[PDB]
RNA sequence: AGGAGUGGAGCCUGCGGCUUAAUUUGACCAACACGGGAAACCUCACCCGGCCCGGACACGGACAGGAUUGACAGAUUGAUAGCUCUUUCUCGAUUCUGUGGGUGGUGGUGCAUGGCCGUUCUUAGUUGGUGGAGCGAUUUGUCUGGUUAAUUCCGAUAACGAACGAGACUCUGGCAUGCUAACUAGUUACGCGACCCCCGAGCGGUCGGCGUCCCCCAACUUCUUAGAGGGACAAGUGGCGUUCAGCCACCCGAGAUUGAGCAAUAACAGGUCUGUGAUGCCCUUAGAUGUCGGGGCUGCACGCGCGCUACACUGACUGGCUCAGCGUGUGCCUACCCUACGCCGGCAGGCGCGGGUAACCCGUUGAACCCCAUUCGUGAUGGGGAUCGGGGAUUGCAAUUAUUCCCCAUGAACGAGGAAUUCCCAGUAAGUGCGGGUCAUAAGCUUGCGUUGAUUAAGUCCCUGCCCUUUGUACACACCGCCCG
C-alpha cells in the first residue's frame, strides 16, 4: 500500500451509496497499475491513457490482470497508399 | 518550444481576505480578561496564540500536521 | 581519517586537483600575467607555487 | 507552497550527472571518471595523461 | 533530382511546417491551367476570372510549381489581364481548405 | 520570504568571519552542509549573494560547478554597520603576507 | 590468381514511407549497430493534465487593528497540490502590487562564429630570400637521365644557399644460461618427518617413481618479474649497375618491410548552437520553451543497410579427457564490488560465514573449438528453433505493449541461394571462446585479448582510382562544364 489507499476507499464507498441493481458513477485513475482482485469488482473505473479515460467494468473473470491492459493507448493502425521516398524511385521535379 | 495556447480559467494565489484583526480579547471589565476559546496546548506551542473555534473543528493553525480535535 | 583509496584512483584524484585548479585561477589571474603553476606536497604541507610573470599584481 | 517537488532518483541515468555543467547523455562512470568524453580529449594535455601511443 | 552534388552550399531546408494565410484583398487563390516556358506561366483564379500568372523572386529555382494544383495569387493594384504570384501552398493544405469551405468546391487533383 | 529571516544572518556572519564564500550549483541539497550548519534546506546562500552582488559589495567567479564569492571594502562597510558591529573589526584576516 | 561471405531464408537493429493525440531530433565514397542513442520511470528535446517562481536590482505604491506566510477537515481532484472553494487559525517587513530592468531555454540560425572532428590525401607534395628570364599575369630554383617505398639519393645545371612534409623520432614485437635482485615471484637442493602403492632392484626399509604438507638461519635467479646495457649496419661473399646511387642471390643469423602512434601547404559554404557557465543576433519569458503524474520515441499492406543463427554425417546428441591470455574488482556518486567455502533446491535462486586497497583474495584464472568412447542414419530426420500456451525466480518505487533468467509443452521458414557486390597476403584469412565499455536489472553491438590455423600471389594498368611530364580546350560555379536548331 503505497497511497493506493486513495482508489480502494473510493471504489467501496461508492459502491455501497450506489442504488441496488445499479453500478455506480466512475471514479477515476492515472494509475494503470493495481491487481485487479475480488473486492474491486462491481465497480466501474475510468482510466487515463494519454488524454482520454476508458471507461470499463470489473468482472471476476480480469482478476489478477492489471488495470492497463484493458485500456488502449494507440489507435489500432490504417493504411496507408506508399508515400513518394517510400521506395528506391521516388526523386526528380524540376 | 511553439507558444502557450488559450486557456478558460487559470487563476494564481488566493488573496488570503482581509479580515479585521485583534477582537479574539474580550474586554468587560477591568482588570479581567476575558478569553475566549483555549490557547493552543503543546509544548511546541507557546500557548499564547489562540486555537481555532472552528467548532465541528478545532485547530491550531500553528501546527501543520498534527493536533486536530473535531468536537 | 582512514583508510585510503586504491593506488589506481590516487593518480586519478591527483590529476583532477591539478586540472581544476589549473583553470580556476586562469579566470581570475588572466590580467596579472598567469603562465601556469607546479604544485608540490610536502611534509604535512600543501605548497601551491603560483607561476605569474608580475608577481605585483 | 507544495508538498513535493521530487521523486525517486537513485539510480539510472539521472541520478548520475557529469561535470561539464550537469550535463548528461554521454553516460560515463570509467575508473572514477565523472567527467565527460569532449573535455577529457581536451585534458589529452592536462594531468591524467600525456599521449605516448 | 537523382542526388548529385552541389546542392548543399545553401540552405537545406525544408518547410517544418505550417501554416496559413489566405487570401487577402487582392491576394488570392487561383489554380494552374497550362506551364509555359521561359518563367511565366498561366493560371486561371477559382472567382470565374481567367489572368496571367507572374512567378516572383526567390521562389524562382527554389519551388517548381508542377502543372495542375492551387497557388495563391496577388492581382496587380491597377492590371487585369496579367497578375502576381506568391506563396504557393501544399496539395495536402489545399484538401484542408477544401474541406474547411474557404476556397470553391469545384477543382480535383 | 523568499527566506526566513534567520538564515541571512547565519548566511552573512559566516562569510563575516572568513571574508570568502563558496557553494555548489544544486536545488536538491538537503540541508546544504560543509558549513552554515544544516539550516539551509535550499538555494539560500546563492540567492542570497546574487541580491547582493546586484548592489556591488562582491565578486563571483564560477568554475566547474562551484562559485567562489570574494567580499570586498564596500560590502565590509555594510556588514559592519547592517550587523551592528565594532567601528574596526575585521575577522576574516588582517596582517601582512610574505 | 584465389580464400570466406553479403544479396536468397528466419531473427536483431538502424533508416525511409505510412499511421498517430505524440509516434521528438540530427546525419543521405565522406549518412544508415552513427550522435557511447541496448529509451520501463529518470533520461526527454515530444504529446496531454496539474503545481511552483528559483521575475535580481532600481523607483513608486501598499504598510505595524500591519505588507505578508502556512495549514487540519469537508468539498474538489490521478493526487494525502491550501491548487480551488467552504471553514479560521497561523506567520510578521523576508514580502506583495505597479513600472523600469533582469534571468532561464535540448528555442531558432553550423549559410553569423570559436573550438574540435572528418574529407580532398596515404599519396609525395609545399614555400620564401638573393640572383637570372619576361611589359605583366608568372617562371627558373622544384631537372633530360639513372635510382628509391618516399621532392630518396646519384648526377646534370642560371642558379646559389635554406625551410616544412618524407625519413629521423616515440611505443610495441623478435635475440641474452651476459649484467642488476627478489618469502606481494620461482626453481633447485637437501634436512626432512608424514601419506601412498610395491609399482621397479630389494622385503614393506633403503634406492627409484607420484604430489602435498614440512621447509630453512640452505643454495641459486634458468623459468616469472623490470631495470640498466649489448645486438643488424646492406655488415661479409658472389652476380649486376656509369661500377656511381643502388638492385638480386647466399653465409652467419633475428635480414636490410612485426604492428601502431605522430604528420605539410591550401581548401570544403562537410559535421557539430542537443559536449561546452564557448558565443553573435533573433525569439520566448508567469496562461513560460524553466517542475510533478500519465503516454510516446517499440505503433505496420511496404522499400533498403549493418549483422546474428541455419540448412547437417568434415554432423548433432550423451558421457569421459585436457590446455590459455588481455583485464577487472567493495572502502567510488550519494549507496553501491569481485567471490571462495558450508547448508537447502531439478533449475533460476536462497541462506550462513570468510578474504581481497589487490604478482598478496577471487584465480596454480581447473574456457571453448579441438581430443576419446556411446547413440542417431540421408529421412524437412533427433537437422533448424522461429512462432506460441502454462508455470517458477531475480532487479526495482513500479516490469502491462510480455525488463531479465529458468522449467515443461508447441515445432515454421530454411535442403546452399538471381541481377549484383564486399573484404583479405602470415600466426594473416577463417573457425572458436574470453575481458573491458554502456549497466539498479540486460549484448545478436563496439573495443581489446588468447586458442586452432589453411588455399592462393611474389604480378599488372584491363576495370576503378591516384602521382609526374607532354599536348589540346569556346572550360574557371572548372565536363555533374559549355553550347545549337
Amino acid at each position: 500500500r503505497r497511497k493506493q489507499h486513495s482508489l480502494l476507499k473510493r471504489l467501496r464507498k461508492a459502491k455501497k451509496e450506489a442504488p441496488p441493481m445499479e453500478k455506480p458513477e466512475v471514479v477515476k485513475t492515472h494509475l494503470r497499475d493495481m491487481i485487479i482482485l475480488p473486492e474491486m469488482v462491481g465497480s466501474m473505473v475510468g482510466v487515463y491513457n494519454g488524454k482520454t479515460f476508458n471507461q470499463v467494468e470489473i468482472k471476476p473473470e480480469m482478476i489478477g490482470h492489471y488495470l492497463g491492459e484493458f485500456s488502449i493507448t494507440y489507435k489500432p493502425v490504417k493504411h496507408g497508399r506508399p508515400g513518394i521516398g517510400a521506395t528506391h524511385s521516388s526523386r526528380f521535379i524540376p | 518550444k511553439k507558444s502557450y495556447t488559450t486557456p478558460k480559467k487559470n487563476k494564481h494565489k488566493r488573496k488570503k481576505v482581509k479580515l479585521a484583526v485583534l477582537k479574539y480579547y474580550k474586554v468587560d471589565e477591568n482588570g479581567k480578561i476575558s478569553r475566549l476559546r483555549r490557547e493552543c496546548p503543546s509544548d511546541e506551542c507557546g500557548a499564547g496564540v489562540f486555537m481555532a473555534s472552528h467548532f465541528d473543528r478545532h485547530y491550531c493553525g500553528k501546527c501543520c500536521l498534527t493536533y486536530c480535535f473535531n468536537k | 581519517m582512514a583508510v585510503q583509496i586504491s593506488k589506481k584512483r590516487k593518480f586519478v584524484a591527483d590529476g583532477i586537483f591539478k586540472a581544476e585548479l589549473n583553470e580556476f585561477l586562469t579566470r581570475e589571474l588572466a590580467e596579472d600575467g598567469y603562465s601556469g603553476v607546479e604544485v608540490r606536497v610536502t611534509p604535512t604541507r600543501t605548497e601551491i607555487i603560483i607561476l605569474a610573470t608580475r608577481t605585483q599584481n | 507552497q507544495q508538498l513535493y517537488w521530487s521523486h525517486p532518483r537513485k539510480f539510472g541515468q539521472g541520478s548520475r550527472s557529469c561535470r561539464v555543467c550537469s550535463n548528461r547523455h554521454g553516460l560515463i562512470r570509467k575508473y572514477g571518471l565523472n567527467m565527460c568524453r569532449q573535455c577529457f580529449r581536451q585534458y589529452a594535455k592536462d594531468i591524467g595523461f600525456i599521449k605516448l601511443d | 533530382k537523382g542526388g548529385k552534388n552541389r546542392r548543399r552550399g545553401k540552405n537545406e531546408n525544408e518547410s517544418e511546417k505550417r501554416e496559413l494565410v489566405f487570401k487577402e484583398d487582392g491576394q488570392e487563390y487561383a489554380q494552374v491551367i497550362k506551364m509555359l516556358g521561359n518563367g511565366r506561366l498561366e493560371a486561371m483564379c477559382f472567382d470565374g476570372v481567367k489572368r496571367l500568372c507572374h512567378i516572383r523572386g526567390k521562389l524562382r529555382k527554389k519551388v517548381w510549381i508542377n502543372t495542375s494544383d492551387i497557388i495563391l495569387v496577388g492581382l496587380r493594384d491597377y492590371q487585369d489581364n496579367k497578375a502576381d504570384v506568391i506563396l504557393k501552398y501544399n496539395a495536402d493544405e489545399a484538401r484542408s481548405l477544401k474541406a474547411y469551405g474557404e476556397l470553391p468546391e469545384h477543382a480535383k487533383i | 520570504m523568499l527566506m526566513p529571516k534567520k538564515n541571512r544572518i547565519a548566511i552573512y556572519e559566516l562569510l563575516f568571519k572568513e571574508g570568502v564564500m563558496v557553494a555548489k550549483k544544486d536545488v536538491h541539497m538537503p540541508k546544504h552542509p560543509e558549513l552554515a550548519d544544516k539550516n539551509v534546506p535550499n538555494l539560500h546562500v546563492m540567492k542570497a549573494m546574487q541580491s547582493l552582488k546586484s548592489r556591488g559589495y562582491v565578486k563571483e567567479q564560477f568554475a566547474w560547478r562551484h562559485f567562489y564569492w570574494y567580499l570586498t571594502n564596500e560590502g565590509i562597510q555594510y556588514l559592519r554597520d547592517y550587523l551592528h558591529l565594532p567601528p574596526e573589526i575585521v575577522p576574516a584576516t588582517l596582517r601582512r603576507s610574505r
